[PDB]
């Protein structure tokens, strides 16, 4: 089938599966990770209508599914249905064999250990790849960034990190975890369009709330006068299409959804923000790393696509870190998919392949081998 | 015998990054040799899994020419 | 296409040259075929001190004419190029302008039309022309690690001489696109990977011109 | 490599690594005496990142290491550790090899021996010199001031000596050890600034807290209405800006630094101080040397370039020492580099030609050759 033994790079961070191979510039196989179900009865006789929807083609028949996210903030909740994703990653859309090829996984950092522990060995048991390895999320972020000094924002689906690493040491002291993403950002982006009126209670129409997050938000660079600006006129009514049919328009929840990223008050979760986790976890680092923290903070994984969201970050970092200190808010382009990016450098270095936890490796000590040969 | 190799320009010269937008740029470019130098530079053609090196390509060079080399007398 | 002096030799062979005699299998002579393997490339953007470029630059602009390098847009200076030295611009033993009418004679004995072997010039003249770009960095305004280039003249002969609009290959020193299946976006490049790219644009530009020359020469 | 038989002058007293050839006025390779050790795990593949940092580089890093200075008080702690500062001091920095060169260590008198007999014995087993020797630190201190008559006071970063000399001679039963140095004030300085506020308990801040006493402080000519002064207004309060952000300002830490070297009973250690071990020292000469100790009393190594040191030196010996004496503190500013510039000059003198230890002598009476040939 393939006469290469190039690794598989499979990324699912927690709500966008992101597949490819290694020593690649785009990611092959992008497709959402939802898995289908239709929650009432068939009537057409002569259909095919298996009960499994997985990917965009749950996308394509979402108005008749209940879809559900596999994994949540990080975590794995269901293990058949990631099997499901996972079987429909390589099967079908990388449309590749798992047993010739080396695979790259990525998590998040703190963790629960079953969730690294039981994917590998479903890894190995089910799929029976002959290498595999656990990689952190922020780590790719900052390969893919091409430096080996900075501190690392990533931000996706249900988490974020800021790992600060200096000079290829990591601080594991000084890693941070916050469960306040944009699956939190989207259920209060619904919650509030439920105030202004339009009401989205389905999980398909929470999919379509998603939909005019990715299209039409941006940062509210000063909230307050941002806030007082939506009040004034109606220069920031924007009308979005609803699939079939009706018409909205928004005007203050345009930049109250990713200000609840910047304040989680809103959401009413207990903590400091993203701007002070970053400033925190500059903070629990010693003396003489922060200059090198503060020139190549980078930005660089899912939901930070809102404009000007650099403009807030080292608007507000500059009132945080003391003076005479270079701000540079690393935001290269080419994020939502650089951790998809740095599996594919980290998955092509010459001196990563002694460090592949292999099968007759893993047969040897059991499941618990990637704590003592991953990290 | 003993060979002294000066390390200077070495990590220069391994660089062969020729990206899709150079391809893509000088197949839109109206000299029709030009075009008929990179085929890969069309759009329909998914450009693929395309990394560089130079190193590893004279490596592989060196490994096919010895390979059609020892498959004669 | 293939031969440089260099620091021991006042002419050397730097690739291999392959050739195939195909025989009936009875014993009928039926022909052959040429290939071409382990161009040195890297000679074509930087040379170490003492040698000299392949041999077609020097012949290129030390033997054509008026209207040629006009149409070329090259001047016949060797100061006035970054692959070029003034040093190794002249031995002796080894005359370039009678040996280009004897390349240009050869190529079209070996069976060339003339549009064609000036549409080879080009394509040399490209790869020498692409010398004097420059690249700088961008802070003015200063969002984010974005490379410059330094000037448009030479560029827009550059676009003139091979046919295209010159935006679309400054947005392609700077800037390199990440696709998608549903998307791309252009990211930007930093200055020494503007450099890195542009010679191996011109290196990859030669090599697969020398490709096609012994592809061509093989009909 | 080198078509020289010049005389290497190595340098280690207790804190500071100078090196350099013989007959030379500057020394070549100055760089501090610590070794460097990765505290926590690496991340990044591919970066090198040894399990070694030695000299300036450690500086470069030393966020992410746990700094170890491996010679204490005068005193080779870690043999191993040493053996890579002397690797890196030949090998890196001055760059030349010791197979060709005779080499001119230093060290303390009142020395425990097999720091002298194991030094020697790594300096010809390892290295293989061809020559060696084991100079005295305050007598070099002496050669570069250009006497042959003075008492000699250092205080380097481990050690302070007071060897009075006469005319040529020495006076081995007059001498002194006192073991209050720089790095003791190092310590106290960090203790007061964490009496003030600033609290530095890493070694990487320890390195911090020796940058604002090289930088910022003077020496409180009298010490009483000094303190009173500093208890009084604001004029001695001086900001310094510490690497990566947050500035400090220090007002009587500026001068109770050094005042602890004038005074052991701040830090506990039971002395009389720099100026009563000269008295004493002077003391315990003979009656008709004085003078030229008085006329010519040294000040000229490491610790000695806070600002009027010497009129606290001479204020203080007036008062000691009995009147119509003419006490000359003699300080060239030349000195933190008097006993380099004094290997300099001993290793360039004719006479010293057949005072070298060397192999086949080395080899002729093993290693205590040291203990009848060099003192
Ligand atoms: N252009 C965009 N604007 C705003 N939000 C976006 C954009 N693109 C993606 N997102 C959000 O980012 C999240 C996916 O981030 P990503 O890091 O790819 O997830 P994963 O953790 O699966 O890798 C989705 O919830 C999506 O809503
Ligand atoms: N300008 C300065 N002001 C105050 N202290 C200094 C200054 N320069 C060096 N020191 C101190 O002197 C010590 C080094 O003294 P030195 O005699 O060079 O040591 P070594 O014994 O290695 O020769 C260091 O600990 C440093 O704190
Ligand atoms: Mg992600
Ligand atoms: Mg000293």
């Amino acid at each position: 089938d393939e006469d290469e033994t190039t690794a598989l790079v499979c990324d699912n961070g927690s709500g966008l599966v992101k597949a490819g191979f290694a020593g690649d510039d785009a990611p092959r196989a992008v497709f959402p990770s939802i898995v289908g179900r239709p929650r009432h009865q068939g009537v057409m006789v002569g259909m095919g209508q298996k009960d499994s929807y997985v990917g965009d083609e749950a996308q394509s028949k979402r108005g008749i599914l209940t879809l559900k996210y596999p994994i949540e903030h990080g975590i794995i909740t269901n293990w058949d249905d990631m099997e499901k994703i996972w079987h429909h990653t390589f099967y079908n859309e990388l449309r590749v064999a798992p047993e010739e090829h080396p695979t790259l996984l990525t998590e998040a950092p703190l963790n629960p250990k079953a969730n690294r522990e039981k994917m590998t060995q479903i890894m190995f048991e089910t799929f029976n790849v002959p290498a595999m390895y656990v990689a952190i999320q922020a780590v790719l972020s900052l390969y893919a960034s091409g430096r080996t000094t900075g501190i690392v924002l990533d931000s996706g689906d249900g988490v974020t990190h800021n790992v600060p690493i200096y000079e290829g040491y990591a601080l594991p002291h000084a890693i941070m975890r916050l469960d306040l993403a944009g699956r939190d950002l989207t259920d209060y982006l619904m919650k509030i369009l439920t105030e202004r009126g339009y009401s989205f209670v389905t999980t398909a129409e929470r999919e379509i709330v998603r939909d005019i997050k990715e299209k039409l938000c941006y940062v509210a660079l000063d909230f307050e006068n941002e806030m007082a600006t939506a009040a004034s006129s109606s220069s920031l009514e924007k009308s979005y299409e609803l699939p079939d049919g009706q018409v909205i328009t928004i005007g203050n929840e345009r930049f109250r959804c990713p200000e609840t990223l910047f304040q989680p008050s809103f959401i009413g979760m207990e903590s400091a923000g993203i701007h002070e986790t970053t400033y925190n976890s500059i903070m629990k680092c010693d003396i003489d790393i922060r200059k090198d923290l503060y020139a190549n903070n980078v930005m660089s994984g899912g939901t930070t696509m809102y404009p000007g969201i650099a403009d807030r970050m080292q608007k507000e970092i500059t009132a945080l870190a003391p003076s005479t200190m270079k701000i540079k808010i690393i935001a290269p382009p080419e994020r939502k998919y650089s951790v998809w990016i740095g599996g594919s450098i980290l998955a092509s270095l010459s001196t990563f392949q002694q460090m592949w936890i292999t099968k007759q490796e893993y047969d040897e000590a059991g499941p618990s081998i990637v704590h003592r040969k991953c990290f | 015998g003993k060979v002294l190799y000066q390390v200077e320009g070495f990590v220069d010269k391994n660089n062969d990054l020729l990206y899709r937008d150079l391809s893509q740029a000088m197949w839109k470019a109206g000299h029709a040799l030009i075009k008929s130098l990179f085929p890969e530079g069309n759009p329909a053609k998914v450009n693929l899994k395309r990394p560089p090196t130079a190193g590893s390509q004279f490596k592989a060079s060196v490994a096919t020419l010895m390979k059609n080399l020892q498959t004669k007398n | 296409f293939g031969n440089a002096k260099t620091v021991r030799n006042d002419n050397s062979s730097r690739f291999g040259k392959y050739m195939d005699i195909e025989f009936d299998f009875k014993g009928d002579p039926l022909g052959g075929v040429i290939s071409n393997y382990l161009l040195e490339k890297s000679r074509v953007v930087k040379q170490p001190r003492g040698e000299r470029n392949f041999h077609v630059f020097y012949q290129l602009l030390s033997g054509a004419s008026e209207e040629l390098l006009h149409k070329l847009k090259l001047e016949r200076d060797f100061s006035r190029y970054n692959y070029l030295s003034l040093d190794s611009a002249k031995v002796n033993g080894v005359d370039d302008a009678a040996n280009f009418r004897t390349v240009r004679n050869a190529m079209q004995i070996v069976g060339f039309s003339d549009p064609e072997a000036e549409s080879v010039l080009e394509v040399v003249a490209a790869v020498l022309k692409l010398g004097n770009i420059e690249f700088k960095p961008e802070s003015r305004m200063n969002g984010l690690d974005e490379s410059k280039i330094k000037d448009k003249n030479e560029l827009k002969e550059i676009c003139e001489l091979t046919s295209i609009d010159q935006v679309v290959l400054e947005r392609a020193f700077s800037f390199r696109t990440v696709e998608a299946k549903q998307e791309k976006v252009s990211t930007t490049l930093n200055v020494a990977q503007a450099y890195y790219a542009r010679d191996a644009l011109a290196k990859n530009l030669y090599s697969r011109l020398f490709s096609w020359l012994v592809n061509r020469i093989n009909e």
